[PDB]
């Protein structure tokens, strides 16, 4: 379905150069990803560790299918930014069902809705995003060494093109260029990792290597040293892409350089797909019996990375004044928690790893939505700060600084509370969902003897809570540097809106001002749902937590 | 579990059909017997469950 | 043995390069070449056509990477005006 | 960087390749 | 490759100055009270 | 018994070898041409501190073990304590030596008492279901076990506290305990 | 007290509340009052769906917990041999 | 004590030093691709060193403390 | 936010409050000052703790009559 959707969308895209089509090509892509959800939902009625598909090259697991569907929902939610206009005009005279379904509202919307904005004029943008999803989902399903390499490339190359699709931005071309170059270094490590596996073992099957590994677990000419340190090189190439330290340096720069609607999808999807792929590898390569092979486990990179990602993520985030550089360092400290749960391989830690990855991906997406919405709200607001005048590419990243958020609770209080709840959920404060995620990973690590990493993580969090609180301190504790626009609210300049009925006949003409201009519903509803999921998780935790209890039971059974 | 069960037990049917030396391929009749037993067992298990529901009607 | 020597040239020609980004993008092409060579030489030793098949697919994606690279490099040059990498 | 990588990856490569780096094999 | 304001140390130095953390010698602050007369 | 002087050099060669490449990376990122032999010109001090901190961690860690002949978590604390104290001496400041001896001293006590998972953790080799079941339903314990733990007295006055207390006082103070009859009758 | 259906009905009402607050639009505007039955009705529809998947999750763990005991019960049986 | 050492060996001291420690690690973020590749190769080297040498984990902890606390030292 | 009564704010008193407020920023480690911090934070509580440990369970008055001892250990 995703492949039919790419080919069909590409044929329609290839016979048009009309930039007005970008909004409708994005709306059709959301319809396409909804069919993919209906198909992977139908495929969920089997209990199995894995079923080889297509000549052994691909596999399907309950974990593989629940993760494709999650990627599809997340993609539908990110695709909304390019599918609907940011702003809106709302009047009580146009607010009933008969009004919405049988009346029309005519007015000059070109400036109010930013019809000709850059996010609304890239025809191929949904198409390149579908290719990244195609690569992401194929990687979760990869069962061969060759399949892994092609799938990570199909995911990576599209992220390079998305990072560069704003071609008139010197900031995106630079972010795109850094990411392509250093990710190409990352892939050369991944190719070396796979190449050493096939060269020492004669097989491209992951299923064959897991069998060789399980026999070699006993308790003289061909000791299987290659598996642990071929997998080590293979692993470093994936720690670059999830931006786990000490391979993290690119992500603050790239995420800060590319536009914010783009940094939303590029900073979230690669992690879900890569972490799920590594989970099956870590389970099937663990030597239950202590052995010489155990002393050299490739998974110690993951602990070293999780250790480093905790210190690096929270400390370097202390003196970040740029909101996108802050969001990326917050991610490097959260991937440390993810890595720690991935390195302790146990039922409790696999439940914790699965819960943490889904909740952080919805929470980091809320953070991006609030950020994007806050910088679309500043349309009827004006500032006189020299710093806010000296910024670069203000159209692609409307909010670039933490200080730009100073006094936002006095401009829009509920959106500021929504960002407070999301940030407090990154801290790990109860009874929010992020606390429960952090507690589940601490409980698993404490049970399995990783007492030292648990102590690092708790001390690390208080350090990271410092810069999270400086964000909230900026929202709540000072006064706005932004002022209502004096001419958009002047009581002398008002545009005319006119309400017609089902057949091109006028009903009522209205005169409207800037106070009649609001955020479009698709973004306020999306922020509202994720905020309330985060807020009220304690009353709605049973089905979500049980979904992860069962997947772990299937993976560790038999 | 430390036991790995093949996602793709059909790799036992791989191998080129051309230029085959005589006696090159091993005789994997026991593997086919094992896989037949698993199919018979699962189907037998399944037939003894949908009949209990008929009894519990 | 030429596999390691070639792989080390492309790794340092990528990391120790202080000239320009096309030479950056060239050194990736060298590393992939050395890995393909290791895979091609092993496959002849193990009578495996899969290794040559794997090699051919690393050539096709290595060309896809170099086209995406040269395309991104042009975009960057149009705006920056130099693809020279600057030290001091 | 040259010696450390080369020493590490010399063991990763297999007997099939490291052959032919006064009693030789034929 | 990235602009000085976005990655520069001196820009962080503006937002977090070293002078925000006073360091006096005993010659000027013997009582550790900021030079209180 | 371990050769601390022989060990520490091995400990110095390992850690000091790492600082050698961090020195080489510093030379490469230099913006001015100084030449290949600059590795020991200015960068020599960086590798020397890596060399100094390493072996100073090992000799003292080893020398502590030879002092009493027992292997436990604490020995690594002393060696770590010294390795940090060595870090400060490069800077030349008493607070740094103490601030550093405290930090890396406590780190290498914690990871050695807790078994940092960077080389795995202890294998269960037993029924995990049983171990949790046993620790949860051993709700009553023999009185001897608590008495060995908390002692006796301070409110832990078991049956037989008074009979034994009289004997214990006699063997120490040589006084026979006999409370007064405290009654005109009987 | 948490009824899976009453909560999600209440959940849908609060999304509409939080929406209007973020949008800075008046709560309880009269011509738009239909959105509270609609957001509230959708939340209940989700709650019915969750209730169903919850029934399916109780069984799967009920089967698993039996399957764990049986795996464990027959394991010790061979040990006594 | 109170408005003194208790604060210095505590919140104010951790505040002052942690701010400096993080400015220094931010200093490595020069956004130049060749420097970043060298950082990636160094971490690639050190993970190989840690693994196949079978180093005791204490060296890694000490190396990190030593790096963090030479990153604390300026210049 | 409200306004208060009118006060003869004394700059000497006003500035004395500023220094007491901000004294924490100028503390340094000295031969004297570490000794003061060491006596009152370490030595003194260690002295009480040592005495508390050394005289714990030692005495009990509850109903000790004539001819019996306060001590129990
Ligand atoms: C239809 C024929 C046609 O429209 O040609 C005129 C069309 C231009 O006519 P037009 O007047 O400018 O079109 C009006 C608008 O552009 C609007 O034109 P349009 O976008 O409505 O129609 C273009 C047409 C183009 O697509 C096709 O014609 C399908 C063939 O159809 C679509 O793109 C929409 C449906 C796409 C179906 C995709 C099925 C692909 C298979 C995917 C995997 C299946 C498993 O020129 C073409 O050649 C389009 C056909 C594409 C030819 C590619 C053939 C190679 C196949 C490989
Ligand atoms: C977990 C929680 C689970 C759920 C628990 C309950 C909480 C949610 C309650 C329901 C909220 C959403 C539904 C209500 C809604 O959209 O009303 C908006 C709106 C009320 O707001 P308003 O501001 O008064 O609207 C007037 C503005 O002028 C409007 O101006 P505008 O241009 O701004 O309007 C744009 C409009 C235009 O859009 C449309 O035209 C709607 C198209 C609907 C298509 C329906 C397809 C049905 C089949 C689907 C496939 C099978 C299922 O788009 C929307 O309003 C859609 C917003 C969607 C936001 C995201 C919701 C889904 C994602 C949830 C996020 C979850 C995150 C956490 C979990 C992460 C993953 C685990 O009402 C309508 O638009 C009326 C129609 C409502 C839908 C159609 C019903 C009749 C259908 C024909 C008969
Ligand atoms: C917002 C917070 C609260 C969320 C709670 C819900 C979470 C749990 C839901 C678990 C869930 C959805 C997966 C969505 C994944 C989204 C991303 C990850 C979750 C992010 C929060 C997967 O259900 C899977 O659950 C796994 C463990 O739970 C099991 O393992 C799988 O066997 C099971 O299919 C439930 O799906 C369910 O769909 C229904 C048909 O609608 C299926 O019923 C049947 O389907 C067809 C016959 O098959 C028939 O046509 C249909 O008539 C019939 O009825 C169920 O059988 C089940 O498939
Ligand atoms: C302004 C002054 C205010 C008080 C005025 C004077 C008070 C006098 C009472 C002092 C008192 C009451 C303590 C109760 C305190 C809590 C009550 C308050 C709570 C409210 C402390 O008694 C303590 O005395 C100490 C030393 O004696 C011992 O403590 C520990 O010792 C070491 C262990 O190894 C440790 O090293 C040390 O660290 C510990 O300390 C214990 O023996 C005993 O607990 C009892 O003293 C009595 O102790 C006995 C045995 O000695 C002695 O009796 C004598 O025995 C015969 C010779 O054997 C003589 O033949 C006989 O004639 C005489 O009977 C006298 O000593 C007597 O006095
Ligand atoms: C949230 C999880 C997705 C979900 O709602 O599953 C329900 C639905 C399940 O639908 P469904 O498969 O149950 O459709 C009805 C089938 N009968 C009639 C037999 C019961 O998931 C989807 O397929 C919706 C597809 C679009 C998802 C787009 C996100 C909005
Ligand atoms: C307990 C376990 C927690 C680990 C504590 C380790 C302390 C690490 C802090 C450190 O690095 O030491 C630096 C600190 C500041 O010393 P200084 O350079 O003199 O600052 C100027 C203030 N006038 O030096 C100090 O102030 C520490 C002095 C107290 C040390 C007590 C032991
Ligand atoms: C209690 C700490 C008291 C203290 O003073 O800490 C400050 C210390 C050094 O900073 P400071 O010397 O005060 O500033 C220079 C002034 N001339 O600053 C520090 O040393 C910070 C100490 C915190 C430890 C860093 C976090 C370690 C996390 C684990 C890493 C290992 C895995
Ligand atoms: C066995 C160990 C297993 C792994 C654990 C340790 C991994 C972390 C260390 C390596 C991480 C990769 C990054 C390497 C790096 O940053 O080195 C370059 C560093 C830059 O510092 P410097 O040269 O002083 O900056 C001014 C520029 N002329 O040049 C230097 O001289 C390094 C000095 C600071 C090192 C900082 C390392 C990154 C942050 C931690």
């Amino acid at each position: 379905m995703i492949m039919i959707s790419i080919l069909s969308l590409l044929l329609s895209t290839s016979v048009t150069l009309r930039r007005d089509m970008s909004i409708l090509f994005n709306r059709i892509s959301i319809i396409a990803l909804a069919y993919c959800i209906l198909h992977d939902t139908m495929s969920l009625s089997f209990i199995s560790k894995g079923i080889g598909l297509h000549g052994g090259l691909l596999h399907i697991t309950n974990l593989t299918q629940i993760f494709h569907i999650f990627i599809f929902i997340i993609s539908i939610l990110i695709l909304q930014l390019t599918s609907f206009y940011p702003r809106k005009v709302w009047i009580p005279e146009y607010s009933s069902l008969k009004d919405i379904f049988f009346n029309k509202i005519l007015y000059y919307r070109t400036k109010i809705i930013n019809k000709m904005g850059e996010h609304m004029k890239i025809i191929e943008y949904p198409l390149i995003l579908l290719f990244v999803i195609s690569g992401a989902v194929f990687l979760i399903s990869t069962n061969d060494l060759v399949s892994i390499f092609l799938s990570i490339e199909l995911q990576s190359y599209g992220l390079y093109l998305l990072s560069t699709i704003y071609r008139n931005s010197e900031l995106s071309t630079t972010g795109g260029l850094i990411y392509f170059l250093l990710g190409g270094l990352s892939s050369c490590f991944i190719l070396l990792g796979t190449s050493l596996l096939y060269v020492n073992s004669g097989t491209t099957s992951l299923d064959g290597l897991y069998i060789l590994n399980s026999i070699s677990d006993v308790n003289s000419w061909y000791k299987p040293y290659y598996l642990n340190f071929s997998l080590l090189i293979f692993s470093i190439g994936f720690l670059f892409k999830v931006s786990a330290a000490p391979f993290h340096f690119w992500s603050p720069d790239v995420y800060d350089a590319i536009p914010t609607i783009v940094t939303t999808f590029v900073a979230i999807i690669a992690k879900i797909s890569i972490f799920i792929f590594l989970l099956e590898l870590v389970y099937y390569t663990n030597s239950n019996a202590n052995s010489y092979l155990s002393e050299f486990s490739w998974t110690y990179a993951l602990l070293i990375s999780s250790l480093l990602s905790l210190i690096i993520g929270t400390v370097v985030g202390l003196t970040q004044f740029r909101i996108k550089r802050l969001l990326a360092y917050s991610t490097i400290s959260h991937v440390g928690f993810i890595l720690l749960a991935l390195s302790v391989s146990s039922i409790e830690s696999t439940q914790a790893f699965i819960f943490y990855l889904i909740q952080y991906s919805i929470s980091n997406l809320n953070a991006f939505f609030i950020l994007i919405t806050i910088g679309f709200s500043l349309y009827g607001y004006v500032t006189n700060n020299k710093e806010y005048k000296s910024l670069l590419d203000k159209n692609n990243s409307p909010i670039q600084l933490i200080s730009q958020l100073k006094g936002y609770f006095y401009i829009n209080p509920l959106l500021s509370l929504s960002l407070a709840i999301t940030i407090f959920s990154f801290v790990g404060v109860p009874p929010l969902v992020g606390f429960f995620a952090k507690q589940m990973v601490l409980s698993a690590a404490l049970d399995n003897g990783y007492i030292f990493l648990s102590l690092i993580a708790i001390i690390t969090s208080v350090i990271g809570a410092v810069y999270y609180l400086n964000v909230i301190k900026e929202i709540f504790f000072y006064s706005p540097e932004h002022e209502v626009n004096p001419v958009l609210n002047e009581s002398d300049s008002n545009f005319s809106l006119r309400i017609l009925n089902e057949k091109n006949v006028l009903i009522r003409s209205v005169l409207l001002k800037g106070r009649n201009i609001f955020i479009s519903s698709p973004f306020s509803i999306t922020i509202s749902i994720i905020t309330n999921v985060i807020l009220l998780f304690i009353f709605m935790n049973k089905e979500w937590l049980s979904m992860g209890t069962i997947l772990v039971q299937i993976l560790f059974s038999a | 579990s430390r036991h790995i069960e093949l996602k793709y037990p059909e790799v036992f049917s791989h191998g080129s059909p051309f230029n085959v030396p005589a006696g090159f391929y091993p005789n994997l009749d026991h593997v086919i017997e094992h896989y037949r037993k698993q199919h018979l067992e699962e189907e037998e298990r399944k037939a003894k469950k949908l009949a209990a529901a008929a009894a519990a009607a | 043995n030429i596999t390691l020597i070639l792989f080390l040239i492309g790794i340092l020609g990528f990391v120790l390069n202080r000239k320009n980004i096309i030479l950056m993008l060239i050194s990736i092409e060298i590393m992939l070449l050395s890995i393909t060579f290791l895979i091609l030489l092993s496959s002849l030793n193990m009578d495996d056509i899969i290794g040559q098949t794997y090699a051919i697919y690393i050539i096709v994606v290595a060309g896809a990477e170099s086209a995406i690279g040269l395309g991104i490099l042009v975009a960057f040059y149009r705006l920056r005006g130099s693809i020279a990498i600057e030290y001091k | 960087v040259g010696i450390i990588i080369s020493s590490f990856l010399f063991k990763m490569l297999p007997y099939g390749v490291i052959i032919s780096n006064k009693n030789d094999l034929f | 490759f990235l602009p000085e304001a976005m990655v520069g140390r001196s820009k962080i130095d503006e937002k977090y100055p070293d002078s925000d953390y006073p360091t006096l010698t005993d010659k000027e602050d013997p009582d550790m009270n900021g030079g209180y007369i | 018994p371990k050769d601390a002087v022989h060990l520490g050099l091995k400990g110095a060669a390992v850690v000091g070898g790492i600082g050698l490449l961090f020195a080489a990376v510093r030379t490469s990122l230099a913006r001015k041409n100084v030449g290949p032999w600059a590795i020991f010109t200015r960068n020599g001090k960086l590798a020397a501190t890596f060399a100094a901190v390493g072996g100073a961690y090992d000799f003292t860690r080893a020398a502590a073990a030879n002092l009493r002949e027992k292997e436990d978590w604490v020995n690594n604390g002393i060696g770590g304590l010294f390795a940090g104290a060595t870090m400060g001496l490069t800077t030349g400041r008493i607070p740094r030596v103490l601030g550093f001896a405290a930090l890396t001293g406590v780190v290498l006590a914690t990871a050695e008492y807790a078994g940092s998972g960077l080389r795995g953790v202890f294998k269960r080799d037993v029924d995990e279901y049983e171990r949790k079941e046993f620790l949860r339903k051993n709700r009553r314990r023999p009185i001897e076990e608590t008495l060995a733990e908390i002692g006796e007295g301070r409110g832990i006055k078991p049956p037989g506290y008074y009979e034994r207390r009289a004997q214990r006082l006699k063997e120490k103070y040589g006084v026979d305990i006999n409370p007064v009859c405290a009654d005109p009758d009987q | 007290m948490v009824n899976r259906i009453l909560f999600w009905t209440g959940f849908g009402l609060a999304v509409r509340f939080w929406q209007l607050g973020i949008e800075m639009r008046p709560f309880f505007n009269r011509k738009s009052l239909w959105a509270y039955p609609l957001f509230g009705g959708v939340g209940a529809s989700f709650g019915y769906w969750l209730q169903s998947i919850d029934e399916k999750q109780t069984k799967m763990l009920e089967e698993r917990k039996q399957a764990i005991l049986e795996k464990r019960a027959r394991r010790a049986q061979r040990q006594a041999e | 004590l109170d408005k003194g050492s208790i604060e210095l060996f505590g919140p104010y001291g951790l505040e002052r030093g942690l701010v400096k420690l993080s400015k220094n690690i931010s200093s490595l973020s020069t956004s130049h691709v060749t420097t970043y590749a060298l950082y990636i190769l160094v971490g690639f080297i050190l993970y190989l060193i840690y693994n196949n040498l079978l180093l005791d984990y204490s060296y890694l902890l000490l190396i990190i403390i030593l790096l963090l606390l030479l990153m604390m030292i300026g210049e | 936010g409200l306004q208060h009564y009118k006060i003869a704010m004394d700059p000497a008193l006003v500035r004395l409050g500023s220094m007491i407020s901000n004294r924490y920023k100028y503390f340094r480690w000295t031969k004297r000052t570490a000794l003061v911090s060491f006596m009152y934070v370490v030595v003194v509580p260690s002295t009480i703790g040592y005495l508390a440990y050394k005289t714990d369970g030692l005495w009990d008055l509850r109903a000790k009559r004539r001819g019996d001892l306060i001590s129990e250990r």
